[PDB]
Order: structure tokens, then C-alpha cells, then sequence
């Protein structure tokens, strides 16, 4: 019952951590947040069980010092742990970037909680905060519950947050469907593609398809819910490009890339 | 496409449609299609009738392609065509296109609004069971009383100080004199006196 690593960052992994916490946001968001922390290279983080999983690997390499061991006979060790008291330990952390290096943090796995150990400096301030629940369950119910089971047939390559319009735009879409209150996607394979999205009701009719397009069957008419807020703001992944896909008119995918940390986010009919 | 149009600044076409909010803003505007261009009329209570005019050179791609009597018509409500405006049309110099559509008859009116790659397209269904055609509140110009032409600040002014008075029954008068003294005045009675 050993889980003992270091978090450590310098340029790259700032910014990947930074997606870590906004994942904590929208886990805390969530009803359940499940973790699998298995050997030390493929880390998998989805917290998911509407109808949503987020599977997004976590690569661990960078990190100095992370063991895993549990009693739960195979590989795979369940986790299961609330991310509230991860919001507040990330943005304390965050609160110190003006200067402090080597503070870093350090959570063990203990029988009751997790400490979690600081050395922030104004002379120095210790800091020492346990994590809550910790509940951890059946390694069958984590068998039974397995994401992916999908197959892939028409991609839609999106183009990088050099052009920040772009996200802008769907931001942009985002608020003016906050504002007035379903979220319709369209593509087509007549070539540089076209995206297009619809928003319908029984008096309004709003359709977008953004000009200019360097985003790399048809008639793909589906419709969904309006869960799609958190793949807008998920988009941003300053660090690297950010692909999707959209087929069988009733799923549709966020595949977020940023050594390779694919992020994605799982949408139903 | 029957009816097309383009703008390129549509600074003019929300300070126009600004003067038709008083009142005009709740719905049943008549909106008129020609070769003399494109107009918009608004009537309630059958007390007061309004007529914006927009003429061709003012859209810069004008086809209206028709077979027809060249005369068709198309009720659409304000207050919907207001809120999706509101939204867009921000900021400033954000040259938004506006493309106008409407295919005859039974088709909605369409805007295409395209502000920096970003591009919008609004469908505004019409209403044309009980459309009673004629209408209108013309007059004879063979038998007008008197003609008058004013500055728009003067009266503008006149009637912004006019309107927080109060007074809800207004007069107008007309006065001709030899020695080139015209009167004219918009006078009221109120509870100030």
C-alpha cells in the first residue's frame, strides 16, 4: 500500500498539469472519480463511471520516485478518491509560482488518508494536508468497467491553437447557447473539409459553419445533448494539437494530444 | 434564389432599424421585395403607418431573380429578428457581411452574417395566410393643406423636450404671413398647464 511519487515540473508539464486541475474541475463536476495508477509509464486517470468517460493517460516518465503496490493480486489496483480536497491543494500550489522550486509536494497512500507535505517559503512554511476518502472497491468492478469498446470510420483532423479565432469561435458558440438556452454537429468529406453546427428550436434557428477552413460518407445528421461545453473548453491544450472525430450519427469524440497524453471524452446519442 | 442582397456596412442597416424599435419592435412587419429595392412596413392599431425604403446601390449584390408580377410579400416577426441581432453586430470595424435570402414563397427568410472567419446564418419563418394585401395610408397630393420642410436636429430636439413633459394630446400649427414671418409650432396641453 506504497504510492509514493514527487511532482515536479520545469517548462512542458505546467501547462499539462494545469489541464490536470481543470479535469479535477469537471471530475468534481462529475458524480464519481475513479483512478487506476498501474506500473509507472501508462497511468490511467479516468474518473467518469450524461453518459461520459474522459480515459486520458498520464505520463508519468518526467516523474522522479513513483512506485505502485496493493494487495489486489493483478496489476490493477482500484482508487477511488473525492477531488475537492484536490482543487484546494492544486490552487494552493498554484498560488506559488512566484517563486519556490524545490517545495514540490509529496502524497503517500496511508491507511486512513494521504498527506500531502509542503515547504513553501515567504522563514519557512510547512503545510500538511490528509486527503479525505480514499474508498477503494472490487478489482472485478473494475474489470466490468472498461472504456473504449468503439471503432473509427470517418475522422475530422482539427487544426492547432495557432489560429486562435478558432476557439474563439466555438467559445463564441458556447456563451450565444448559454445565453439562449439542441447542439446539432454536421460534417461532410467534400474537399479541406467543412464543419457546420445547428441549433434548432421550435421558433429559432441558428446554424454556424466557421469560413475559412484548414481543418483536414457525409451527411452525418446527429443530435445530442448540450454536454459538449466541457470538449470546448478541454479544446484549449496550448501545449500541442487537439484531433476529433464524429461518426454513426449517434457518438461523437474529443480526442485532446499534448510521452503522448491522449485525452479523451466520450459523448452518447 | 429569388430575392439576394449583400452589405458590407451594416452600421446603416441597425441605425435604421433602430427608428422602427418604439413600436415596430413587437412584430407583423410587411417586408416588400422590387426592383426598386427593399422595404419595410409597420402598422398597428391602423392609427400610424411607417415605410423605411433601402434602395439597390445601397446592397452590393443585388440580382433578384423573378418570372413573376414582381411584387411579392413576406410578414416576419421584429422582436425574434432583434434578438438574433443583438448578439452579433458587436465591437466595431468588425466588417460583418450580411447576405439576404428569400426563395419566393414558403421559404424562410434567411440572414447570413459572416465577423472575422466566424460566419452565422439565422432562418426567419414568414406568415402569409391572412395577408389582406392593399393597406396603406395614402393621401392626394392634389388637395394638401400645407407643405413644410424642417431641419432633423431642430425637431428632434423640439420633440426630445416635448417628450418627458408629458402632455398627451399634441397640436399643430400653420401660419403663412406677408412679410416672410412663417409660423409653425407643435404645441400641447398636459397637468403642467
Amino acid at each position: 500500500m506504497k504510492l509514493k511519487l514527487i511532482v515536479n515540473g520545469c517548462e512542458a508539464p505546467d501547462d499539462y498539469k494545469l489541464l490536470r486541475t481543470t479535469i479535477n474541475t469537471v471530475a468534481s463536476l462529475r458524480k464519481t472519480a475513479i483512478l487506476r495508477f498501474n506500473s509507472e509509464r501508462l497511468t490511467i486517470i479516468s474518473t467518469p463511471k450524461d453518459t461520459g468517460q474522459l480515459w486520458c493517460t498520464i505520463p508519468h516518465d518526467v516523474f522522479r520516485l513513483y512506485t505502485v503496490i496493493s494487495a489486489r493480486e493483478l496489476n490493477t489496483i482500484t482508487m477511488e478518491c473525492n477531488c475537492d480536497s484536490l482543487l484546494s491543494v492544486f490552487k494552493r500550489y498554484d498560488r506559488v509560482m512566484n517563486q519556490g522550486s524545490s517545495s514540490n509536494m509529496t502524497i503517500k497512500l496511508q491507511s486512513c488518508a494521504l498527506g500531502i507535505t509542503f515547504e513553501e517559503i515567504v522563514k519557512v512554511i510547512m503545510h500538511s494536508f490528509k486527503v479525505p476518502v480514499k474508498l477503494l472497491f472490487r478489482a472485478q468492478d473494475t474489470r466490468i468497467q472498461e472504456p473504449m469498446i468503439n471503432y473509427i470510420q470517418l475522422m475530422m483532423y482539427k487544426l492547432p491553437p495557432i489560429s486562435g479565432e478558432f476557439g474563439s469561435a466555438f467559445h463564441g458558440f458556447i456563451r450565444r447557447v448559454e445565453r439562449y438556452s439542441h447542439i446539432h454537429l454536421m460534417g461532410v468529406k467534400k474537399k479541406d473539409v467543412e464543419l457546420k453546427i445547428i441549433v434548432n428550436e421550435l421558433d429559432w434557428h441558428l446554424e454556424i459553419c466557421w469560413n475559412g477552413p484548414l481543418d483536414s460518407s457525409t451527411h452525418e445528421v446527429i443530435i445530442r445533448c448540450k454536454d459538449w461545453k466541457v470538449c470546448s473548453k478541454l479544446y484549449a491544450a496550448f501545449e500541442e494539437v487537439v484531433l476529433a472525430i464524429s461518426h454513426d450519427e449517434s457518438c461523437v469524440f474529443h480526442c485532446s494530444l499534448d510521452e503522448r497524453g491522449q485525452i479523451i471524452y466520450y459523448i452518447a446519442r | 434564389n429569388k430575392f439576394s442582397a449583400s452589405t458590407v456596412h451594416l452600421e446603416h442597416i441597425t441605425t435604421a432599424l433602430s427608428c422602427l424599435t418604439p413600436f415596430g419592435s413587437k412584430d407583423d412587419v410587411l417586408i416588400f421585395i422590387d426592383a426598386d429595392g427593399l422595404s419595410f412596413v409597420r402598422e398597428n392599431n391602423h392609427v400610424i403607418k411607417i415605410q423605411l425604403l433601402l434602395s439597390r446601390e445601397l446592397f452590393m449584390s443585388y440580382s433578384y431573380r423573378n418570372e413573376t408580377e414582381d411584387h411579392m410579400k413576406l410578414c416576419v416577426k421584429i422582436n425574434h429578428i432583434l434578438d438574433s441581432v443583438s448578439v452579433m453586430n458587436r465591437n466595431s470595424d468588425d466588417i460583418v457581411e450580411c447576405t439576404l435570402s428569400y426563395d419566393g414563397h414558403g421559404s424562410p427568410f434567411v440572414l447570413i452574417f459572416e465577423d472575422s472567419f466566424i460566419s452565422e446564418r439565422v432562418e426567419y419563418s414568414t406568415y402569409l395566410i391572412k395577408d389582406f394585401d392593399t393597406n396603406g395610408l395614402e393621401l392626394d397630393r392634389e388637395r394638401i393643406s400645407f407643405e413644410a420642410i424642417i431641419k432633423g436636429e431642430a425637431l428632434h430636439s423640439a420633440l426630445k423636450d416635448l417628450k418627458e413633459i408629458g402632455c398627451k394630446e399634441c397640436y399643430v400649427y400653420a401660419k403663412t404671413e406677408a412679410n416672410d414671418e412663417n409660423v409653425f409650432a407643435l404645441i400641447s396641453k398636459s397637468q403642467l398647464g
